[PDB]
RNA sequence: AAGCCUCCCGGUGGAUGGCUCGGCUCGGGCACCGAAGAAGGGCGCGGCAAGCAGCGAAAUGCUCGGGUGAGGCGCAAGCAGCCGUUGACCCCGAGGUCCCCUAAUGGGAUAUCCUGCCGGGUUUCCGGCUCCCGGUUUAUAACUGGGUGGGAACCCCCCGAACGGAAACAUCUUAGUAGGGGGAGGAAAAGAAAUCAAUUGAGAUCCCCUGAGUAGGGGCGACCGAAAGGGGGACAGC
RNA sequence: ACCUAUCUAGCCGAACUCCCCUGGAACGGGGGGCCAUAGAGGGUGAAAGCCCCGUAGGCUAAAGAUAGGUGGAAAGUGGCUAGAGGUAGAGUACCAUCCCCUGGUUUGGGGGUGGGAAGUUAGGGGACACGUGCCUCUAAGGCUAAAUAUGUCCCGAGACCGAUAGCAAACUAAGUACCGUGAGGGAAAGCUGAAAAGAACCCCGGAAGGGGGAGUGCAAAGAGCCUGAAACCGGGUGGUUAUAC
RNA sequence: CCUUUCGUCUUGAAACACGGGCCGGGGAGUUCACAUCAGUGGCGAGCUUAAGGAGAUUAUCUCCGAAGGCAUAGGGAAACCA
RNA sequence: GGUGCAGAUCCCGGCGGUAGUAACAGCGAAGGGGGGUGAGAAUCCCCCUCGCCGGAAGGGCAAGGGUUUCCCGGCAACGUUCGUCAGCCGGGAGUUAGCGUCCUAAGGUAGGGCCUAAUAGGUACCUACCGAAAGGGAAAGGGGUUAACAUUCCCCUGCCU
RNA sequence: CCCCAUGAAAAGGGAGUCUGGAACGAUCCCGGGAGACCGUACCUAGAACCGACACUGGUGCCCGGGUGAGAAGCCCAAG
RNA sequence: CAGCCUGGGGCCUCGUGAACGCCCUGAGCCGGUGCACAGUCCGGCAUCUCCCUACACCGAGAGAAGACCCCGUGGAGCUUCA
């Protein structure tokens, strides 16, 4: 019923309100994450660890160490474009072309939402 | 006279002063009335058919 | 002066503020040259009370 | 557009080169110049079925 | 020597071309707020804070549940610091606070400000004070208890224009519109025939399509202009 | 109070990131494989159904709000037939006159002015008046569901415009700056690439996102930042001039 | 070698008439309704459905709906004749 | 189908030529020398001298502007030149009263009432109130102190209710 | 002295007289206490106001010597 | 019936820094033609280019839909025995 016209969507998405976030997060599990949790799609959380699919760094594994919410992109460590002074800064990559690989079972608030999603007994 | 001395004598207050209501220095004080917040002697709003072109 | 508290006992918007624009927000903006455009002066101009 | 009160300044001003409409102080209103109502503007009345 | 013309290059302006968190139309939903203080303005309020927006001295947000689920600290990247896993920020609902003027109504205002009288506890402070309706008490003294203004257009009702047209113009028309005044609501108005029409019939009102530029009016001039019936909608009547 | 439904909220929700090439990036070209009740649409380094959201369809309530049922109480209480009797709204109808309007015209409605009834065995009406018969209604008090009038607002769609147009308004504030003593009038102004990676560093100047050199990056038209025309002016290329349009 | 400068008003008057510095962007016979014609097609002594209803993937669409209007006879005021 | 442009003394934006031209004279002012600062000095600063005003270019007081006042640092524009300077910009600070408020004229208003159909209309009457920073209206000065205001802060003498 | 012009009213003060009241009791002095709120910077104009401007226009008001009747002109004091 | 001198302009130089006339840049003059008075047309006369100053003779120079006359079945105003 929502419409369809080109303009008031992207208004939801450079308009996000703050407690629907995780929409521009969430990116693809892999199969033995899927495995053992019999889920296919979850939104990112930090102290992860996450695989690239596409860009010109394809095929890296690194860390969930920064984020950014309200427009929805995150970076990994061991990756960065030195500026002309010499220090670091970290290169932007979007969830839309990244696999996670694992992820922190230290919450359990955290936890109780990948339960809800039918996953079938722990 | 007639020319820019006419406008000489303009330095004494403003025969429309700060009327309390609509923010617009627009205060008869002469008439004991607002031209524009229609306070002094209406009690509704001063509103007209033709606060613009229609 | 002799301003009866009108106009100069309220202040702000009334008879306050033809500021200069804060300077740390504009290193935040990094915006080229920030400038407050509601800018006025004494000689050239007339406050609408 | 048409909210405007504006008109021309008359003739013999010469100033006011020409009788396009001005509001005391700038021109508009008029069909040929900016911002103006439109020269025939389209409307819902017009028909559409066949 | 000027150059002249054309062309290459550069700057000077930014049309073209492209892109759009903007408006515009439509349809459909929804469709009153107000003395428990409106709408409308004026002020303040963040660490460093100008405008907007939000907020009301309890000033960038107070409480409680509900959802949400790892970051948050607006527009808007700085310095510094904090809130967050004892559930944040956000969103929903419920509350709490909620300055001043303002129909503003204790009284006064060319002051968005000053200033009384009662009663309350009492340090801060809190309640009440034009025109009316019905009660207390004396039969004029105060005291118990409840119509005002705004809202985009729309609606109802009184008052009531010229411009032009008639190729002039005065009757007429433009026209009960523009506009004035009052008064509401989310719809208003109106609503149960002293109705029609006509071979003895129909059966509130309203709007839609026709009837129909027909009837009929007027220097018979521009023009104005029905009803009845039929066809649709919902059709409620006390 | 309770139950049911609806609204305020979030939630579920398929299928490839498989191979080769190009490409800074694949969302491109070729090949290969699959869901579909979901190929509206949007995003992601480009033109992606199967990378992400959403979509068709389905699900969510503490607490509120709306609607319905479930609840309680009060009042007034025979029906028909025949006869007799009674009631049934005033300055109101109506009339004369003046005025107003509507087609209402010798015919309508309203008001002022003056008169002015009947009232049940009453009255009115049935295109001039009057009379006669025939036909149908009962005012001068109420009150009323729905069927229609509209966008301050909220969803949706569009043979509506792309920044001199589109409503004035797309921008740091727009009825804002401002012009007016005043009712009022009323502006201008979008684009850095995806990531500031905003040119570290070395020389000139005091400085200027200034010069130069280096560096980032596909690309620097790198802040005055997309593309970048002319009117213009400057350097150059090619002709070409002081006896002449 | 041959050659009065654009547009317009105008008998000609354009050259002593007017408006014309250059460049770029904007910018002016449209809408409705009626009447009448042409062209085109569908049907035909008929034509035509409106307003409107029902069903539908929902303004598209299909069915229904002559309500009505025009033609189908004219004359005159009428009684009427036709 | 908002539809093809050179004009419409068209509109809007850019830029031409006259062109570094006019003007930066005219109303009786005028500077000079030496030193300093700073990149940069006729223009800013220091010294001396000199000319002019001198019932005003001096001195003190309003309505108005609203920080135009002061301190510190600056110069792209802003200044009719320049400019280290400024009423300009940028960073900070700054007005205290026992020695206007009250009353009242011209008048005005708000209400009760007299009309207006109504009114945001008029209103002769009555009532209540507004109406002066030069009208009237209790009472202080002196000295002294900060860059910034003072009969207000420090001291003495007071003074009025 | 002039007037066919006769030249504002309140509040606010002070006093006088008569009534009632209680006996304590001051318009005396002495000691003590208090006295809202708000105006308060600057400029008054050949640069601070208006006239679109740092404008020979207007809007003000009031106030040394000599020479000289002089606020005339000149020059010079204060600045 | 004219003359001399002085201040500020006007001269020049540094700095700042406009607007008017513009179909044009092609315009020298003289007769002629033509809307009956030309920059281009016709026929002659000449006419090297560049720069500065003074002059306003011309450019039918610029300034302003002529203030006059008349027209429009155009206004407004005034008056009366319309």
């Amino acid at each position: 019923m929502i419409s369809s016209k080109p303009s008031k969507q992207r208004k939801l998405v450079y308009n996000l309100p703050n407690h629907l976030r995780y929409k521009l997060l969430t990116a693809r599990l892999s199969e033995d994450l899927e495995k053992q949790y019999g889920i296919k799609r979850i939104s990112i959380r930090k102290g992860d660890s996450v695989k690239l699919m596409r860009g010109s760094q394809v095929g890296y594994e690194g860390k969930v160490v920064e984020v950014d919410r309200k427009r929805g992109r995150v970076a990994i460590e061991g990756l960065t474009k030195k500026k002309a002074d010499g220090t670091p800064v970290y290169v932007w990559v979007h969830a839309s072309k990244v696999i996670i690989t694992k992820l922190d079972t230290g919450d359990k608030e955290r936890m109780d939402a990948i339960e809800r999603k039918r996953k079938m007994r722990e | 006279m007639k020319g820019t001395p006419s406008f000489g004598k303009m330095n004494k207050t403003p025969t429309h002063v700060r009327c309390r209501r609509c923010g617009r220095n627009s205060f008869n004080a002469r008439k004991g009335y607002c031209a524009a917040c229609g306070f002094g002697r209406s009690k509704k709003i001063r509103r007209y058919s033709w606060q613009n072109k229609k | 002066k002799h301003k009866s508290l009108g106009k100069k006992l309220r202040l702000g918007k009334a008879l306050k503020r033809n500021s200069p624009i804060p300077a740390w927000v504009i290193i935040k903006t990094q915006a080229e040259i920030r400038f407050n455009p509601l800018r006025r002066n004494w000689r050239r101009n007339n406050l609408k009370v | 557009g048409k909210r405007t009160s504006a008109l021309s300044f008359g003739i013999n001003l010469g100033i006011a080169r020409v009788p396009r409409v001005k509001g005391s102080g700038e021109a508009a209103l008029a069909p040929n110049t900016v911002g103006g109502r439109l020269a025939f503007p389209p409307t819902t009345e017009k028909r559409l079925v066949e």
